[PDB]
């Protein structure tokens, strides 16, 4: 009974997708298939710095008058960038649907990058990075990406190295903007109280101008020993299958089974036919090795012996979590934008439920043995990590005798 | 006693060839120094067997294949190779007692060794003069091993007497003085 996500396509290739619902406020966003994976180490912070510059004024709406408009209807304006996708989204009321779309049009095209602003946003970005190091789990996941995807564009961070940040100019940005903002790589996603025909007419009216035009898992480890920190963060991952491979669903159930360290989180990060599947835990130094041992046993267990009931637990757990319908509009659309960018279609919740209920214990331990057993992991540690075991002990813990 | 030897060591951990505090760089033993000990065991087994199965009588003595005759005495008598350095020293000292004592000291001088360390650096990796003195010590230890074999006659005796004098003077006198000189060269003393 969940309403279907209807997708149309303009000549530009900008797929305009929408999923109407009763809620009177909507989350209209633009997703773009452009991240740090498409950068070539000479423009490693171009997407991040453009994400900073995108709300500082356009040609038609110069400066803060633009954001005055998004204050005037009381709407909320957000943007984010990952290694593969960039999103500019607005939460607003339903009746303010046209102007919001027009605002989004300016943000993707006709944007203006002021040289004055460029220096101010450089100091913002530089400073944030200079303090970003504070967030350990971000440092550990960046280290894990770097040591797992050495020599590839997937190792480099979204923010880029301070070097590039300082060394960036309007023209470079202009390039990234004019290169990675093509209309066939763009989805206009709407969730909530929107009509699809009105949204399609608004996309035809504005946004109809947008121009129309592998990775290797290096199993290895990076350890940043700094003994003055109170807690240690350790992430261990193996290679993931990718977006389009259905056993992801089964792997998600495996994560739902795992769900000794103060904090233990499992992740299945997916990129275009690659990814990182693993666990991140933050612990006191004198516990670290025991955690690792614990964690490896669980994984090995699933690969070795997994019952029927726990599987059911994961199935159900995932089900409720996977549930996103009417979770929130922002989430809803976020899902429409990512589904049109990655799968090329919006997978409905009934298909997700079918793929969940076809998962049993035998295929779960088969897929877990395919992806976890006797695999070389990527290890990233930060903090008092002397008792964190080196690569032979972790690699030997990746199988059982 | 070897179990006590291992205990008195783990309290302090093993040393490294640079002689520095290796606390910043330590690794496990199971996968790193176990396969290394297994390889060393394999090489030592290669040398032993090839010293049993091909050259079985190389290190022994032929006169041990005769039965023990109290009425006769093997004309050329010598301790096995390992006990020779001591044998030389014993023979060198004219006085019987002196020989016995020196002999004992030969082994005991080692125990005395931790009180003779006068350098601010633990290892000899960065100490070339004491390296030269160490290899001269290994050299005249080999000389004393050879002399023991040689019979009592000129000039084997004099070498033995000198070699023993040089051995005790290098261990007792020359190495701490050299360590003081080496500390003076680095502007430490
Ligand atoms: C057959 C008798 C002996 C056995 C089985 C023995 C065994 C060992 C073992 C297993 C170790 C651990 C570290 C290593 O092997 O490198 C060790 C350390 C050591 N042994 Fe011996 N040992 C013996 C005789 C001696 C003697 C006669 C000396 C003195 C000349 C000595 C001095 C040492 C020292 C100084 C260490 C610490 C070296 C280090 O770990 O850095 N041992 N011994």
């Amino acid at each position: 009974s969940v309403p279907e996500t209807q997708v149309s396509i303009l000549d530009n290739g900008l797929r305009v997708a929408s999923e109407q619902s009763s809620h009177a406020t909507c989350t209209v966003g633009v997703w773009i298939d452009a991240g740090s994976r498409y950068e070539t180490e000479k423009n490693n912070g171009a997407g991040y710095f453009l994400e900073h510059l995108a709300f500082k004024g356009t040609k038609n709406r110069p400066g803060n008058a633009l954001e005055k408009e998004v204050e005037s209807i009381g709407a909320h304006l957000n943007a984010y960038s990952t290694r593969e996708h960039t999103a500019y989204l607005i939460k607003a009321l339903s009746k303010d649907l046209p102007k919001v779309v027009e605002l989004l049009a300016d943000i993707v095209q006709n944007s203006s990058l002021e040289d004055s602003q460029i220096e101010k946003e450089r100091d913002v970005i530089l400073r944030e990075m200079q303090e970003n190091d504070a967030s350990m789990q971000n440092v550990v996941f960046d280290y894990l990406h770097a040591t797992a995807f050495q020599g590839t564009p997937l190792a480099q961070a979204v923010e880029g190295p301070s070097e590039n940040v300082r060394r960036l100019s309007r023209t470079d940005l202009t390039d990234y903007l004019n290169r990675h903002y093509k209309a066939p790589r763009m989805v206009l996603a709407a969730a909530g109280g929107v009509e699809h025909q009105q949204l399609l007419d608004l996309a035809q009216k504005h946004l109809s101008s947008v121009s129309r035009v592998p990775c290797r898992f290096t199993g290895s480890e990076i350890r940043h020993r700094d003994d003055a920190l109170p807690l240690a963060h350790v992430a261990i991952a193996v290679e993931g299958p990718g977006w389009a491979n259905p056993d992801n669903v089964t792997l998600q159930v495996a994560n739902a089974i795992i769900g000794l360290c103060q904090s233990f989180q499992t992740f299945n990060i997916s990129y275009s036919d690659t990814g990182l599947l693993g666990a991140h835990f933050v612990c006191d130094a004198m516990s670290i090795d025991d955690m690792v041992f614990f964690l490896q046993g669980q994984w090995m267990r699933l690969c070795t012996s997994a019952t029927e009931s726990e599987v059911t637990r994961g199935k159900n757990i995932l089900r409720n979590a996977l549930v996103s319908h009417l979770d929130g509009t922002t989430p809803v659309c976020e899902d429409i934008g990512r589904s049109l960018l990655t799968y090329g279609r919006r997978i409905p919740l009934a298909e997700w439920e079918s793929r969940i209920q076809e998962v049993d214990a035998q295929m779960l331990r088969d897929i877990c043995s395919k992806y976890f057993y006797d695999q070389c992991p990527a290890v990233a540690g930060y903090g008092p990590i002397e008792q964190l075991p080196d690569y032979n002990r972790i690699r030997s813990g990746m199988f059982w005798l | 006693l070897a179990i006590v030897h291992l205990l008195f060591l783990h309290e302090t951990g093993s040393n490294n060839p640079t002689g520095l505090n290796s606390d910043a760089d330590k690794i496990p033993f199971h996968p790193y120094y176990t396969i290394k000990d297994i390889l060393g065991i394999l090489i030592m087994f290669l040398i032993l067997m090839t010293l049993v199965l091909f050259f079985p009588d190389m290190l022994g003595d032929p006169d041990n294949y005769m039965p023990a005759n109290p009425l006769n005495t093997p004309p050329h008598i010598k301790p096995e190779w390992y006990f020779l350095f001591a044998y030389a020293i014993l023979r060198s000292i004219p006085n019987k007692l002196g020989g016995v004592l020196a002999l004992i000291l030969s082994i005991l001088i080692l125990a005395l060794m931790p009180f003779l360390h006068t350098s601010k650096q633990r290892s000899l990796m960065f100490r070339p003069i004491t390296q030269i003195l160490y290899w001269i010590l290994v050299a005249n230890l080999l000389i004393l091993t050879w002399i023991g074999g040689q019979p009592v006659e000129h000039p084997f005796i004099i070498i033995g007497q000198l070699a023993s004098i040089s051995y005790f003077s290098i261990i007792l006198i020359l190495m701490p003085i050299s360590g003081i000189i080496e500390d003076k060269m680095l502007k430490l003393y």
